[PDB]
RNA sequence: GAGAGUUUGAUCCUGGCUCAGGACGAACGCUGGCGGCGUGCCUAAUACAUGCAAGUCGAACGCUUCUUAAGAGGAGUGGCGGACGGGUGAGUAACACGUGGGUAACCUACCCAUCAGAGGGGGAUAACACUUGGAAACAGGUGCUAAUACCGCAUAACAGUUUAUGCCGCAUGGCAUAAGAGUGAAAGGCGCUGGUGUCGCUGAUGGAUGGACCCGCGGUGCAUUAGCUAGUUGGUGAGGUAACGGCUCACCAAGGCCACGAUGCAUAGCCGACCUGAGAGGGUGAUCGGCCACACUGGGACUGAGACACGGCCCAGACUCCUACGGGAGGCAGCAGUAGGGAAUCUUCGGCAAUGGACGAAAGUCUGACCGAGCAACGCCGCGUGAGUGAAGAAGGUUUUCGGAUCGUAAAACUCUGUUGUUAGAGAAGAACAAGGACGUUAGUAACUGAACGUCCCCUGACGGUAUCUAACCAGAAAGCCACGGCUAACUACGUGCCAGCAGCCGCGGUAAUACGUAGGUGGCAAGCGUUGUCCGGAUUUAUUGGGCGUAAAGCGAGCGCAGGCGGUUUCUUAAGUCUGAUGUGAAAGCCCCCGGCUCAACCGGGGAGGGUCAUUGGAAACU
């Protein structure tokens, strides 16, 4: 069966029920001059408990949308 | 409809054709599914190259060929083996 | 295009005898015009490349723009010197396929012949003098041409053939056994000056 | 329209929506029915809800709803019920 | 410069600039409005006709027109060749090409195009000032 | 991966400017013979006269007019098509596009295959008949009339849903089985012999095709644009959608985006590709292909499988037209064409013969798609405008140091050729077909016709008497453009006298100008040549590849410092970066390589290769 796409990343919001702010934070050479910058992208993350608190490291799967922005389900926490 | 039908290539007053399957929809030349052979005309035998696999794939799939390339699956015996193979 | 001015005059301003006799050269063997028979000053290192490109394409009777793209296609090729390859090319050129044959005194001739069809090639006719013929192909003349007395004439004076061209007189009809070697070829003209020249 | 097949398909697309807005509006109102009884708490809600089930099938015959649609329906009045 | 301070401001060629401005710059009368567009040449109106003064190398009385073109702008246009018959109100074209002697002129008319005749007397470089072969 | 000219009395360095190369949907100037292929509103998404660009079906249905009962017409209703094909790029900085994925949140007429059904009735209404209003457009009234038009009833749950099991995934959940409750359909036509072939009709499923949505990553300028957001961010319910979802609504919270550039402004369709470059890159987004958006401006929905519909509808708006002044009608960014704008872009052409498309059982009708032809040297390619012989070198031009030199074997003269040109004859491929007529084999039948398949006969070309071939006659009809001071190949004479004028840069002309004008010569290219415009190069002149800052331009007047950038040695560990194996994909056409076809070439065709800082998966752990 065809696999979705799943990312890991750390919790940077969680003040919103239900539902988490993560963030991969991503390293790419500049197309220019070739450094490697941070670069960094959030997701927004469905809880269904809210297990999940600011500064974890956790791993999300994209899902069919659950709203205007989440596109993304909580999987484990790896680190609190 | 899925259908075979020629494309026609080359120049002007020099036609060439390729047997492809395209969308009944699809421009002539526009977009197609897919190439399955060759047709040129010019030749006092009519040259013609096939994928007669493909071909045959695509009719137990329901694509329906237009006149000339129903006359030209006839001659090389496609339509035979699709018939055999329907039974 | 085709040139058709005096051809003396082209060659003696090459410095160099394009039909081979050094009969231009004989007499008057100065550039043309008034300031030729007065010596003139040295030419520049552009001059000298200009020089030998225009004697190539002068002794082969080509344009400009067909001459480059000739050119183009010898360093397409990947093998050998590039200027010997492109002379090679220029020698395959039907024109002098049948000047080398000797069908005809002068490659004007011999062009003329082929633009008004009396050379066939494998029995087959071909109008382009820019044709290129490949080693092995016979080149004959039209049945109805043979018994004329231009090619007549020509064929009769002509004696000596290259070592690389085969030819039957009976029949009219020659053939390439190799290509031409660089000696076998004109060696007053420089390639590499004409390489470099292109090279720009 | 310009073409003669335009102007006949106006004519016949009016007729049609006539057609089915009227049909529409007979399977809203069978649906209207059978949740005012429900929120009275009527006797009849049985054949209301089999009425009502009966018009939305109906509908989706005839191409006035999608399928989806028409199942969407009924189960939401399957869950009324 | 550090490869972070490139990061952070990447480098930026200079922008080059026409020699000849009017010539890259259309008109739009319904929106009254300048358009981007490149053109060879340009037709404009003779607002004025007359001489001008080279620089100090040169001395001569150079002939030159003040030129509406088709896009409104005013430009000053040379006038090649000898003798000409250009007058106020006269349609002329512009090609570009700067002329050294004057300070501001920047175009010049071509001549045999429109009201502009041709070089009476011209036989060499006769595509140049626009005469028929005589 | 070539440089050259120019700052100076001369030199080195720095530095700008200019040139040598290539390209064009080009324009202009002079000139101009032909053929092959291709290209041709880049500006006003400005306004459009006129003609055409979407119809089809009588084997769905009832009428109606003529031809010696026929076929030919006419309008009806009804089915399908009209959402394709064609045009433009205005808008859009956005999941629009490119690329890589996901949908267990999706739909799909026509096409193929499978499993079922195809029973019974009923009421209409156009057409038509009259009849009111009107120029017509068209509006009505009454009275009939058929259907594959419409509606009920009957049966069909394999559909969906609920439960119980069994299996399984990625959280919601997916699949299979069984049961259960509520309901859902249809249409007949043609032809053979109640049965039946075939085209249709209805339910369900799978396939194919097409569409829908979500997501990672990528491709503009401006900070002399720093805050933006309030259905806004999330949750709970409800409704809605094919479908998930603030998609909508009510409540609950106050969240969400932002220097990794939000917001605002400006500009822009995106891409395969194309030009250039050694490459990195820079520029472009014509033609051709894919996707997207738009159809006078704006809004809305109807019909439909599919539209929020270029040649459909309603409303509003701007504009235009016809009127009998009562009332009506329209949208060339479809093919031509007109006006206007502009430097600048074509015929108001022939045909459905070929390919494709709609309808039809089919003949066949329609098809400004498409095939052709026309116009433009606009571009690329090809061939010519003659060939051999031909003088110590005719005359005439030019120049002479007056001897001569040069134009010049050039001409003349003699001998040839006919590509082309003209005249005549001969003359295609592109045509495969379909239908129709013969037969024959499979599956089906009780049997047929018929279905599918196979072999024969027959049938059809706009281009077009076109290409092409043959024969005869004539060197006769067919060469211009720019340049010649250095850069840069090409030099003299007059005329001129800082005047006239030239000039890409340096710079020429002031009475002995190789730089101006003319003439004679010469050089470059050639049916072209030259100028202008634009893009890349040279330009290391924004230097990632690949530059600099004591005096040439360039170190803030100095410090304290948040963020950010970078960071000493070492053990273990992780694998974000890093490297790597395998696999999928990066369409076709185009570049490039091979091989064929056009008399060659352009061009065309066949087969490969390449193309990603692509994605999945499997590895290594030196460096970060
Ligand atoms: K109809
Ligand atoms: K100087
Ligand atoms: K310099
Ligand atoms: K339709
Ligand atoms: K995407
Ligand atoms: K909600
Ligand atoms: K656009
Ligand atoms: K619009
Ligand atoms: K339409
Ligand atoms: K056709
Ligand atoms: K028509
Ligand atoms: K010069
Ligand atoms: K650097
Ligand atoms: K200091
Ligand atoms: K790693
Ligand atoms: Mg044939
Ligand atoms: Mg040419
Ligand atoms: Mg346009
Ligand atoms: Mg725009
Ligand atoms: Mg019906
Ligand atoms: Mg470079
Ligand atoms: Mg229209
Ligand atoms: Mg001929
Ligand atoms: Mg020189
Ligand atoms: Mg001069
Ligand atoms: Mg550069
Ligand atoms: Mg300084």
């Amino acid at each position: 069966r065809n696999q979705r796409k799943v990312y890991q990343g750390r919790v940077v919001s969680d003040k919103m029920d239900k539902t988490i702010t993560v963030v991969v934070e991503t390293k790419k050479n500049h197309p220019i001059y070739g450094k490697r910058m941070k670069y960094s992208k959030k997701y927004k993350a469905h809880d269904e408990n809210n297990t999940a608190k600011v500064g974890d490291i956790v791993k999300i799967m994209e899902t069919r949308p659950l709203s205007a922005t989440k596109r993304f389900r909580l999987l484990e926490v790896v680190e609190e | 409809a899925v259908k075979i039908r020629l494309k026609r290539m080359g120049s002007k007053k020099s036609p060439f054709y390729r047997i492809v399957v395209a969308d009944s929809r699809s421009p002539r030349d526009g977009r197609f599914i897919e190439t399955v052979g060759t047709y040129n005309p010019l030749k006092d035998p009519a040259e013609v190259v096939l994928k007669e696999d493909l071909v045959l794939d695509w009719l137990s799939k329901g694509a329906q060929p237009s006149d000339t390339v129903r006359n030209i699956l006839s001659k090389e015996g496609v339509m035979k083996k699709h018939h055999e193979a329907k039974n | 295009s085709r040139y058709t001015g005096p051809s003396w005059k082209v060659s003696r301003r090459l410095g160099i005898s394009l039909s081979g006799t050094g009969k231009e050269l004989a007499r008057r063997p100065y550039k043309p015009g008034q300031h030729g028979p007065n010596s003139r000053g040295k030419v520049s290192e552009y001059g000298m490349q200009l020089t030998e490109k225009q004697k190539l394409r002068h002794m082969y009777g080509m344009n400009e723009r067909q001459f480059r793209t000739l050119f183009i296609k010898a360093s397409k090729i990947k093998e050998g010197k590039h200027g010997v390859n492109f002379m090679v090319l220029l020698e395959q050129r039907l024109d002098n396929v049948v000047y080398r044959l000797g069908l005809a005194t002068t490659r004007r001739q011999a062009r003329q012949l082929v633009n008004h069809g009396h050379i066939t090639v494998d029995g087959k006719r071909v109008d382009i003098p820019s044709y290129h013929v490949e080693v092995g192909q016979v080149i004959g003349v039209r049945e109805k041409s043979q018994n004329i007395s231009t090619i007549k004439e020509a064929v009769e004076a002509t004696v000596g053939r290259p070592a690389f061209v085969s030819f039957d007189t009976e029949k009219l009809e020659g053939s390439f056994t190799r290509l031409p070697e660089r000696d076998e070829l004109y060696p007053e003209i420089d390639e590499a000056l004409v390489v470099e020249y292109y090279n720009q | 329209p310009n073409i003669e097949s335009a102007i006949k398909r106006v004519r016949t697309s009016a007729n049609a929506n006539a057609k089915n807005s009227s049909q529409t509006n007979a399977m809203r109102t069978a649906i209207k029915k059978f949740e005012e009884a429900v929120a009275a708490g009527a006797d009849n809600v049985d054949a209301l809800y089999n009425e009502a089930v009966k018009a939305v099938d109906m509908a989706a015959t005839k191409g006035l709803i999608h399928k989806n649609k028409a199942n969407r329906d009924k189960i939401r009045l399957s869950k009324l019920a | 410069p550090t490869i972070n301070q490139l990061v952070r401001k990447p480098r930026k060629s200079k922008v080059e600039k026409s020699d000849s401005p009017a010539l890259n710059k259309g008109y739009n009368s319904f929106k009254k409005t300048q358009t981007n567009v490149n053109s060879p040449q340009k037709r404009g109106v003779c607002t004025r006709v007359g001489t001008m003064t080279p620089k100090k190398p040169n001395s001569a009385l150079r002939k030159y027109a003040r030129v509406r073109l088709s896009n409104l702008i005013e430009v000053t246009a040379y006038i090649p060749g000898i003798g000409h018959n250009l007058q106020e109100h006269s349609v002329v074209l512009l090609r570009g090409g700067r002329v050294k002697d004057l300070p501001g002129v920047r175009y010049h008319i071509v001549r045999g195009a429109l009201d502009t005749a041709g070089v009476n007397d011209r036989k060499q470089s006769r595509s140049k000032y626009g005469t028929k072969r005589p």
